[PDB]
C-alpha cells in the first residue's frame, strides 16, 4: 500500500520519528552499501566474507563505512552520478552550527 | 506593519468560511513569509530559493534543476532538514528524534 | 570541541519530561526489555515489555539519560530519574 | 538630513557617501507629511547598542544570520536611521501573551 | 577496513589525494608518530618512545595491575624472569595474542638495563641530550662503543651532538649496563 | 504550505526555528503554549462601567461602607482601619486598574472572550464541589493570604527558565496576558465575596493553576511547521466559495488565499478603507 | 545488503555535492566500455567484454559479480566509462557554461572585470556563493574588451597595467546545444568549439573561479564539459531478461549504446580520412546523444525518439517529481505490513478500536522476540499454525534463516529458543496506524486497538467518522502494522485516538457525538421523556462502568 | 622506537549486557578486539595500559535496535617498524635465499645479497647456516639488521633488512 508524501506529513506532525523511519526503510526498501571515507561514493569493492574492502583510485582499504539507506536513495545516487554529479556522503561533520 | 496586514488577510480568508484556526497557525505562516526582511512567497520562486538543504529543496518543484546547481556550486547539505533524513532512511531530528538517549553505567549499577 | 556539554549548574530546559521523551524512553526500554535486557524493577507478574518499561519508569529505575541538544549543538544531559513526569 | 522638495540631481547625489565618518540622509519632503510610525499597524522599533546586540546573540546562541532581518530601505529603518548590522527590537501587542518582543537585524 | 581503532589526531582528508610521504630515520615517522602528539585530555603531549629495557618495565607493570584488578573482581632474574613473565601472560592475556608472548620473550632476552632504578637513571642521562624521542630510545635500546658506531646506526644524530659528548654518554651507559 | 514549513520545530530553548536554525518566532505562538491546552475565557476587568469595576474589585478597609463585612472573613471585625493592609489593597487595585488600561490597549474593540491556557472558572467550580463550600460561613483567609498568595503564584508560572535579563524579561512578556486574567479572577473582593473560598480551597486553586499552567506549555520537538501548514490547508479544502451569489464585493476564500500565498502583485480586488 | 560486514556502521551527516573530474571517472571505473553490444559474442548468450560485462555486475542469478563476487541482492553495481572522441557540453550546465564565457576573456582565461572597478569590489564582496556569480555576471556581460591597462584607485590620469591580453570579446548566443560569438567592417561570426571553451576554463585562475560560483576541489568549471562519460552499472538500467531465448534491455542501455555507436563513428572519422566538415556532423551527433541521455525534454528541439515513436526516458525524467525517485520513491513509498479494505460503521466498538477482518489479521504479522515471558505462549501460536486465527507464519532463528510454517517438515516440532523471532498474527489490542487519504491532518492517521472480527470490512467507531472525514458510501481505508516494540510505543504513546480527541488546530475537540446518537440524545434528554423500570434496568446494564446502584 | 599511543576503539553492546558488570564486559571486549591486533597506522597493539582507569564514556543507544555504542578511550604499547630503524634480533629460519630474524612481534628477512660477499650459505649443516671467514650465522644467532623497508599485511608487518653496512652483522 502507499505511504505517500502526505502520509509522511502526518507522521512528522505527530513527531513519530521512529515509526516514519520504520515505514520508509524496514517496511520497504532498506539497503546496505559501502561508503569510501575519502571520496564518499559507493565505489567500495566490498568482498565481505574475505573481509576485503577497497576503493581503487583512492587505495582506500582502511577508511570504509557501511550505511543503511533506501535502495531508491542508492539508485538516486547512482542516477545523479550517471549525469556527472557527485553526491558525496560523509559520516562526520565539517562545518558545525 | 506589513506582517500585520498579511495576518489580517489570511485570517479573513479563513473567517469568511466561518471556520476557526488558532492564532499561532496563521501567525507562523505569516511570520515565516516575513522574517527574511520583506514578502517571501510560498512558491517554487520564494521559499524554495532559500539557503536550506539541496536535497530538501529538490523535494518540491525544481528537483533536477536544483541538484544540477548543487554539483556545479559544490553545496554541502547539512542533513538537518526533515527531507534529508527521509531520503537517507535515517531517524529525522523531529519530535522523538530531537534528543539523544544514553545509558549511564553509574545509575545502572546503582539500580542493581 | 567538548564545550558542547553544558554543565549541571546552568541548565535551562524543562525540568519536566517532553511527550516525545516519554514515548521514546518507554519504547527504547521496551525494545531493550524485549531483547532480554536486565530488568531493574520487580515485575509483579508482568509480561509485556511496554508494561514492564512503564513499571520501570514509574519507579524511576530506568538507567537512561536524555541528551537534549540545542540549535547550536550544545546539550544538556538530563536523567530519566531526575525528570518530572506530569504528563 | 536633507529634506528635498521634488528631486536631487544625480550629480549632487555623488557627494552623499563622499564624506565619511559623517553619514548623509536623503528624505523627500512629500513622504514626511505623515509620520508612518504613528500608524495603527506600525509597532515600536528600538535601536540596540553594540552591547545590547552582542548580549542578544549571546543569550539566544545566535549567528547574525539566524536573526529575522529588516531592509535598510524599510520605512521604520529610514526613520530611525538604521545602518547595516544595527539590530532593532520590536515590541507589539499579542492576542496570546500581552506583549511580545521580536528582533530584526539590518540589511 | 573493520571496526578498528581511532586516534586523537584529527583527519581533515576531504577528497584530497593520498599525498602521504616516506618513513625513514630522517626522523620522518608517520603523521601518526609525530613529535607534537595529542593526549586523551586534548592537550599537546610530546611523543613517547621506549628503549627495550624501559618497554619491558611498562608491559610487566600494566599486566601486573590487570592481575590485581582481575583478582579484585574474582571475589564479588634472566631466564627465571622468562619463566615468570609467561605465568603473568597465562593469567592476564587472551592466549590468542602470541605477539605479546613473542614480545615479552624478546624484551626479556634483549633488555640492556633490568631493574627500575637503572632505567630511570638511563632516562635521566638521555633526557638532557634534547635529541628526538626516537634517537633517545635507539641509544638506550642499541649498545654502542665508538661515537661512530652510534652515529652510523642512528644516522638521525649526525651533527645533533659532539663526537666526544655522545662518546661520554655511551661510557655512562655501559657503566649503567645491568649484569643480567 | 506543508513543503514551506516541514523543518519548523520548537527547540529546547522554547524558540521556533527551521533547518538553518534561523529564528521565526521567539516563543511558539508569541506565548510558548501548546495550542491543545487552550480554551476561550473572558477578561472581566476589560468591559463594563468604571462604576461596576469599583463595585466588583474595590476593597477599602478605611471606609465603613467599602470594607469586607465580617460575614466574608474571620478578621473582618479587626481588619477595619488597618492602614498597613490598606496599602496592599491600594497597590492591588492600582495594578487591577493598570490591567484594564492595558487590556483595552491590546483588545481595542472591548472583546473579552480570548483563548487562554488555564480554565480558571472550572478550577474554582471544582474547588467549591471538592470542599463543599458553604456560601454562609466566613472565610479563614487573611488579606495577606490572598494578595501575597496570588503574587507568589505568578512567579511559578514558567514558560522560559534562564538566569539573565533577556530571558527573564521574555518570561515576563509570555505570561503578561494570562496574569491579567489571574489578577482579574483572583482579586480579594472576588475570592471572598463571590467564590467563598477557604484557606484550603484557595491554596488548592493556586496549586492547580500552577500545575495546570505548567502542563499547557509547548513540548520541545513539537513539529509546528507541519502543524500550522495542515491547520490552514485542511480548513482551506472545506471551503465552498467564491463570494456568495449577489458593501464591497472583495474576492475571498480559495481564490483570495491563492492570491495571498503567491504574493500576487496584480490582485483581483484592490481596495483602500479610509477612516 | 543482508550479510555481515566488518565495516563500521555510520550515518550520513553531510552530502558534499561536486562534479566528476574526468580523472575520477577513470579511477572509479571497473570497465572501459568499448562495444555497443550487450553479449552473444562467440555464440554464448552471456555478457560481452564491452557493455554490461561482469566487470560491472551480474545480469543472471549467477553469484558471480566478477568484481566483488557477491551476488545481485548484495552487489550495488560498479561504474564504467567511455572516453569521448571530442568534448561535449553537459546539457544541464549549457547556460552556466555560456554565462562563465560571458564573464571571462576568451583568450587568456582572466576574469574580464578586475578588483580595480568599484562595482566589482561590491559584487566580489558578496559572501553568498551564487548571488556573487549573479552580480559578477551582470557586470561582466556588458564588458567586451580585455583590459591591458586600466585607471588606478590613486589617480585616473596615470593608468595601471592589470595584466592580460587586449582581445575583443564576442556577444554569445545559444543555438540548440552550441555556442556562437559575434566579435567586431561587419561583425565576425563563428561557432565556439567545446575544445576551445574547455581550454579557456582550464586557464581560469583558482582565485578567479572561486570568486565565481565554483570550488577548487569539488566543482571546477572545466568539469562542466565532459571528456570521460561514466557508465552506470546494470541495476540503474536493468535488463528485464524474460525467457532463455529473449532479453529486454532498458532505455538507458540503448541511449548509452547510441552514445557509444556515435562516439566510434567520430573516433574513426577524425583518425582516418577526415572530410572535416563531416567531423563537425558526427561531433554534433555525439553532443546530441550525451545531452539527450541526461535530458530528452529539451527546450525547443526534437525529442530523441526510440524506434517505436516513444520519446526515450532521460535520467532527468526519472527523478522529476510526483512519481520520480524524490517525490514518488523517497518522500513516499509502497510498503509491506499494510492493508486496505471497505470501511463500515460500528456502534459496539470502543472509540479507539479498529475492527480488523480475520483474513487481514491472518496475513499481516509481528516480529515478537522469544523471551521467557512469551516463550510459553509463542510456542502455542507456532503450534496453532498459519491457518488458525491466533497463529504464526514464520519462526526466524538467530542464524538469520526463515522457517516457513506453511511447509517446514519441522512445523509441528519447532522447539523455540530465546532470542529467535516468532512472526505471529496480529491479535486483539495490537496498536496499528489507521488512515484515510487525503492525509491533510495529524488526525487523518491515528493509532487504533485491533479487534479481530469476521466479515471483509474495517469496522470503526462512529464518533471518529469526523477527523478521518469518512462516510460508508463505499469508502476504503489503510492500516499499517508497526514491527518494533519501539514503534508500537510511538503509536500508543503519541498518536492514539484518545490523545487526538482535543485538536490543536482550533483549541477545541475534533470528535463528538454524531447522527443516530445525536438525534437520539435530544429525544432522550427531555421533560416529556420518562422510562419504565424494565428498560431503565437494561439501559443501566448497557453502561459498562455502572456502579450497580439503581 | 616501541611507542605508547593514545587510541580509542568504538564498541556496540547488545541490551542483554546492560547489567551491572557492564564496564567489566566492555573493558574485556576492548582487550579482545584491540590486544595482539596489528594495524598499519599504528602497527602491533601489544598490551593495553592502565586497565583500572579505562575511559568508557556514556553509551548512545542506537535507534532501531536497543544496542548501545560507547567510545572506549585508552592507551597502549605499540610496535611500528621503519626503514632505517636498526634492530637487534634472533634468527628464526635460514635458506638458500637468506635468513629471517625475529624482532619483538615481527619478522625481518635478510637477502643473500643484502649480506657481505665473504658470507655464504651451507646446505650441508644441521641446522643450515651462512658461514664467513670469521663468524657463522645459524638458526639461533643474534643479528643486528638495518630495516631496509616494510610491507604491512593483515595482522602482520613484515620487513626486509641488511647486515652489509658497518657495525651491522652478527652480535
Ligand atoms: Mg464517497
Ligand atoms: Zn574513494
Ligand atoms: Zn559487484
Ligand atoms: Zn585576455
Amino acid at each position: 500500500l502507499r505511504f505517500g508524501e502526505m502520509e509522511r506529513d502526518c507522521m512528522i506532525a505527530h513527531g513519530a520519528a521512529s515509526f516514519l523511519k520504520e515505514r520508509l526503510m524496514e517496511a520497504s526498501d532498506a539497503f546496505r552499501v559501502h561508503i569510501c571515507g575519502i571520496c564518499g561514493l559507493m565505489t567500495v569493492i566490498a568482498k565481505l566474507n574475505h573481509n576485503q574492502f577497497e576503493c581503487k583510485g583512492c587505495d582506500n582499504k582502511i577508511d570504509i563505512y557501511q550505511i543503511h539507506i533506501p535502495y531508491a536513495a542508492k539508485l538516486l545516487f547512482q542516477e545523479l552520478m550517471a549525469m556527472n554529479i557527485t553526491p558525496r556522503l560523509y559520516t562526520d561533520r565539517s562545518r558545525d552550527f | 506593519a506589513g506582517r500585520a496586514a498579511l495576518y489580517k488577510e489570511v485570517y479573513n480568508v479563513i473567517a469568511s468560511d466561518g471556520s476557526y484556526v488558532n492564532y499561532r497557525h496563521m501567525a507562523l505562516l505569516v511570520d515565516v513569509m516575513t522574517t527574511q526582511g520583506g514578502l517571501t512567497s510560498v512558491t517554487r520562486h520564494g521559499f524554495n530559493r532559500s539557503n536550506t538543504g539541496a536535497l530538501m529543496r529538490c523535494s518540491f518543484e525544481e528537483t533536477v534543476e536544483i541538484l544540477f546547481e548543487a554539483g556545479a556550486s559544490a553545496e554541502l547539505d547539512d542533513c538537518r532538514g526533515v527531507s534529508e533524513n527521509v531520503i537517507l532512511g535515517q531517524m529525522a531530528p523531529i519530535g522523538t528524534g530531537a534528543f539523544d538517549v544514553m545509558i549511564d553505567e553509574e545509575s545502572l549499577v546503582k539500580y542493581m | 570541541l567538548k564545550e558542547k556539554a553544558i554543565p549541571k549548574d546552568q541548565r535551562a530546559t524543562t525540568p519536566y519530561m517532553t511527550k516525545y521523551e516519554r514515548a521514546r524512553i518507554l519504547g527504547t526500554r521496551a525494545l531493550q526489555i524485549s531483547m532480554n535486557a536486565p530488568v531493574f524493577v520487580d515485575l509483579e507478574g508482568e509480561t509485556d515489555p511496554l508494561r514492564i518499561a512503564m513499571k520501570e519508569l514509574a519507579e524511576k529505575k530506568i538507567p537512561l539519560v536524555i541528551r537534549r541538544y540545542l540549535p547550536d549543538g550544545s546539550f544538556e544531559d538530563w536523567s530519566v530519574e531526575e525528570l518530572i513526569v506530569d504528563l | 538630513i536633507f529634506v528635498y522638495q521634488n528631486n536631487i540631481t544625480p550629480s549632487a547625489m555623488k557627494l552623499v557617501p563622499s564624506i565619511p565618518p559623517a553619514t548623509i540622509e536623503t528624505f523627500n519632503e512629500a513622504a514626511l507629511v505623515v509620520n508612518i510610525t504613528h500608524h495603527e499597524l506600525v509597532p515600536k522599533h528600538i535601536r540596540l547598542s553594540s552591547d545590547e546586540k552582542r548580549e542578544l546573540l549571546k543569550r539566544y546562541r545566535l549567528k547574525e544570520s539566524q536573526l529575522p532581518r529588516i531592509q535598510r530601505a524599510d520605512p521604520v529603518a529610514l526613520y530611525l536611521g538604521l545602518k547595516r548590522g544595527e539590530v532593532v527590537k520590536i515590541i507589539r501587542k499579542s492576542e496570546t501573551s500581552g506583549r511580545y518582543a521580536s528582533y530584526r537585524i539590518c540589511m | 577496513m573493520n571496526v578498528s581503532t581511532s586516534t586523537f589526531q584529527t583527519r581533515r582528508r576531504r577528497l584530497k589525494k593520498v599525498e602521504e610521504e616516506e618513513n625513514a630515520a630522517t626522523l620522518q615517522l608517520g603523521q601518526e608518530f609525530q613529535l607534537k602528539q595529542i593526549n586523551h585530555q586534548g592537550e599537546e603531549e610530546e611523543l613517547i618512545a621506549l628503549n627495550l629495557s624501559e618497554a619491558r618495565l611498562v608491559i610487566k607493570e600494566a599486566l601486573v595491575e590487570r592481575r590485581r584488578a582481575f583478582k579484585r573482581s574474582q571475589k564479588k632474574t634472566r631466564e627465571k624472569e622468562l619463566e615468570s613473565i609467561d605465568v603473568l601472560l597465562e593469567q592476564t592475556t587472551g592466549g590468542n595474542n602470541k605477539d605479546l608472548k613473542n614480545t615479552m620473550q624478546y624484551l626479556t632476552n634483549f633488555s640492556r638495563f633490568r631493574d627500575q632504578e637503572t632505567v630511570g637513571a638511563v632516562i635521566q642521562l638521555l633526557k638532557s641530550t634534547g635529541l628526538h624521542p626516537f634517537e633517545v630510545a635507539q641509544l638506550g635500546s642499541l649498545a654502542c662503543d665508538t661515537a661512530d658506531e652510534a652515529k652510523t646506526l642512528i644516522p638521525s644524530l649526525n651533527n645533533k651532538i659532539s663526537d666526544d659528548e655522545l662518546e661520554r654518554i655511551l661510557k655512562e651507559l655501559s657503566n649503567l649496563e645491568t649484569l643480567y | 504550505l506543508v513543503k514551506a514549513l516541514e523543518d519548523i520545530m520548537v527547540h529546547y530553548d522554547n524558540t521556533t526555528r527551521n533547518s538553518l536554525g534561523n529564528v521565526i518566532q521567539f516563543i511558539y505562538g508569541e506565548d510558548g503554549m501548546d495550542a491543545a491546552h487552550i480554551e476561550k475565557q473572558s477578561l472581566d476587568t476589560i468591559g463594563g462601567s468604571d462604576a461596576a469595576f469599583e463595585k466588583r474589585y474595590r476593597v477599602d478597609l478605611l471606609n465603613t461602607d467599602h470594607t469586607l463585612d465580617p460575614s466574608l472573613l474571620e478578621s473582618g471585625s479587626e481588619i477595619l482601619g488597618d492602614l498597613k493592609l490598606q496599602v496592599l489593597l491600594d497597590e492591588e487595585y492600582k495594578q487591577l486598574v493598570k490591567d484594564r488600561k492595558f487590556l483595552r490597549e491590546v483588545f481595542v474593540d472591548g472583546e473579552a472572550n480570548w483563548p487562554l491556557p488555564v480554565n480558571i472558572r472550572r478550577i474554582i467550580q471544582n474547588a467549591q464541589q471538592t470542599f463543599h463550600i458553604d456560601h454562609t460561613k466566613p472565610s479563614d483567609l487573611t488579606i495577606k493570604d490572598i494578595v501575597l498568595g496570588v503574587k507568589d503564584l505568578q512567579e511559578n508560572l514558567l514558560v522560559l527558565r534562564g538566569k539573565n535579563e533577556i530571558i527573564q524579561n521574555a518570561q515576563r512578556d509570555a505570561v503578561t496576558l494570562f496574569c491579567c486574567l489571574l489578577r482579574s479572577r483572583l482579586a480579594t473582593r472576588r475570592v471572598l465575596q463571590e467564590y467563598r473560598l477557604t484557606k484550603q480551597a484557595f491554596d488548592w486553586v493556586l496549586s492547580n493553576i500552577e500545575a495546570q499552567f505548567l502542563r499547557s506549555v509547548v513540548h520541545p520537538g513539537e513539529m509546528v511547521g507541519v502543524l500550522a501548514a495542515q491547520s490552514i490547508g485542511e480548513p482551506a479544502t472545506q471551503m465552498t466559495l467564491n463570494t456568495f451569489h449577489f458593501s464591497k464585493k472583495v474576492t475571498s476564500g480559495v481564490p483570495r488565499l491563492k492570491e495571498i500565498l503567491n504574493v500576487a502583485k496584480n490582485m483581483k480586488t484592490p481596495s483602500l478603507t479610509v477612516y | 545488503g543482508q550479510q555481515y560486514s566488518s565495516a563500521p556502521l555510520r550515518t550520513v551527516k553531510e552530502v558534499q555535492f561536486g562534479l566528476f573530474s574526468p580523472e575520477e571517472v577513470r579511477a572509479i571505473s571497473v570497465a572501459k566500455i568499448r562495444f555497443p553490444e550487450t553479449m552473444d559474442e562467440t555464440q554464448t548468450r552471456a555478457k560481452i567484454g564491452g557493455l554490461n560485462d561482469p566487470r560491472l555486475g551480474s545480469i543472471d542469478r549467477n553469484l558471480k559479480c566478477q568484481t566483488c563476487q557477491e551476488g545481485m541482492n548484495e552487489c550495488p553495481g560498479h561504474f564504467g566509462h567511455i572516453d569521448l572522441a571530442k568534448p561535449v557540453f553537459h546539457v544541464g550546465f549549457i547556460a552556466k557554461i555560456k554565462k562563465v564565457c560571458e564573464c571571462v576573456c576568451m583568450h587568456c582565461g582572466k576574469l574580464l572585470l578586475d578588483e580595480h572597478n568599484e562595482l566589482m569590489r561590491q559584487a566580489l564582496a558578496i559572501k553568498d556563493s551564487k548571488k556573487r556569480f549573479a552580480a559578477i555576471w551582470t557586470l561582466c556581460k556588458t564588458k567586451m574588451v580585455c583590459e591591458t591597462d586600466v585607471p588606478s584607485e590613486d589617480d585616473p590620469t596615470q593608468l595601471v597595467s592589470r595584466g592580460g591580453c587586449g582581445n575583443t570579446q564576442p556577444t554569445i548566443r545559444k543555438d540548440g546545444l552550441k555556442l556562437v560569438g559575434s566579435w567586431k567592417d561587419e561583425p565576425e561570426l563563428r561557432v565556439l568549439s567545446t575544445e576551445e571553451i574547455l581550454n579557456i576554463f582550464k586557464h581560469i585562475s583558482v582565485k578567479d573561479f572561486t570568486s565565481l560560483g565554483f570550488n577548487e576541489v569539488f566543482s571546477r568549471p572545466e568539469w562542466m564539459i565532459l571528456t570521460c562519460l561514466p557508465v552506470p552499472p546494470p541495476p540503474v538500467r536493468p535488463s528485464i531478461s524474460f525467457n532463455e531465448s529473449q532479453r529486454g534491455e532498458d532505455d538507458l542501455t540503448f541511449k548509452l549504446a547510441d552514445i557509444l555507436k556515435a562516439n566510434i563513428s567520430l573516433e574513426t572519422l577524425e583518425h582516418n580520412g577526415a572530410p572535416h566538415h563531416a567531423i563537425e556532423e558526427a561531433e554534433s551527433l555525439l553532443q546530441f546523444h550525451v545531452a539527450t541521455y541526461m535530458d530528452n525534454d529539451i527546450a525547443g528541439q526534437p525529442q530523441a525518439l526510440q524506434k517505436s515513436g516513444r520519446p526515450v526516458k532521460s535520467i532527468r525524467a526519472r527523478l522529476k517529481g510526483k512519481e520520480g525517485r524524490i517525490r514518488g520513491n523517497l518522500m513516499g513509498k509502497r510498503v509491506d505490513f499494510s492493508a486496505r479494505t471497505v470501511i463500515s460503521g460500528d456502534p459496539n466498538l470502543e472509540l479507539d478500536q479498529v475492527g480488523v477482518p480475520k483474513s487481514i489479521a491472518k496475513t499481516l504479522t509481528y516480529p515478537e522476540v522469544v523471551t521467557p515471558y512469551n516463550i510459553d505462549r509463542l510456542t502455542q501460536l507456532v503450534r496453532n499454525g498459519p491457518n488458525e486465527h491466533p497463529g504464526a507464519k514464520y519462526v526466524i532463528r538467530d542464524s538469520g534463516d526463515r522457517i516457513d510454517l506453511r511447509y517446514s517438515k519441522r512445523a509441528g516440532d519447532i522447539q523455540l529458543q530465546y532470542g529467535w523471532k516468532v512472526e505471529r498474527h496480529i491479535m486483539d489490542n495490537d496498536p496499528v496506524l489507521f488512515n484515510r487519504q487525503p492525509s491533510l491532518h495529524k488526525m487523518s492517521m491515528m493509532a487504533h486497538r485491533v479487534k479481530v472480527i469476521p466479515y471483509s470490512t474495517f469496522r470503526l467507531n462512529l464518533s471518529v467518522t469526523s477527523p478521518y472525514n469518512a462516510d460508508f458510501d463505499g469508502d476504503e481505508m489503510n492500516l499499517h502494522v508497526p514491527q518494533s516494540e519501539e514503534t508500537r510505543a510511538e503509536l500508543s504513546q503519541l498518536c492514539a485516538v484518545p490523545l487526538q480527541i482535543v485538536s490543536p488546530q482550533s483549541n477545541k475537540p475534533c470528535m463528538g457525538i454524531v447522527q443516530d446518537t445525536l438525534c437520539g440524545i435530544r429525544k432522550l434528554t427531555l421533560r416529556d421523556t420518562f422510562i419504565e423500570l424494565d428498560q431503565v434496568l437494561n439501559m443501566l446494564y448497557w453502561v459498562p462502568d455502572w456502579d450497580g446502584v439503581i | 622506537m616501541f611507542f605508547i599511543k593514545d587510541l580509542s576503539l568504538n564498541i556496540t553492546l547488545h541490551p542483554s549486557f546492560f547489567g551491572p558488570r557492564m564496564k567489566q564486559y566492555l573493558k574485556t571486549k576492548l582487550l579482545e578486539e584491540v590486544e595482539g591486533s596489528c594495524t598499519g597506522k599504528f602497527g602491533y597493539i601489544l598490551c593495553v595500559l592502565d586497565y583500572d582507569n579505562i575511559d568508557i564514556q556514556r553509551g548512545r543507544i542506537l535507534p532501531t535496535d536497543g544496542s548501545a555504542e560507547f567510545n572506549v578511550k585508552y592507551r597502549a604499547v605499540v610496535f611500528k617498524p621503519f626503514k632505517g630503524e636498526v634492530v637487534d634480533g634472533t634468527v628464526v629460519s635460514c635458506s638458500q635465499h637468506g635468513f629471517e630474524v625475529q624482532v619483538g612481534p615481527m619478522k625481518v628477512f635478510v637477502t643473500k645479497h643484502l649480506m657481505p660477499q665473504d658470507l655464504t650459505f651451507n646446505a650441508g649443516s644441521n641446522p643450515p647456516s651462512y658461514q664467513s671467514s670469521e663468524d657463522v650465522i645459524t638458526i639461533k644467532s643474534r643479528i643486528r639488521v638495518k630495516i631496509e623497508g616494510c610491507i604491512s599485511q593483515v595482522s602482520s608487518i613484515h620487513a626486509i633488512g641488511s647486515i652489509k653496512e658497518d657495525y651491522l652483522g652478527a652480535i
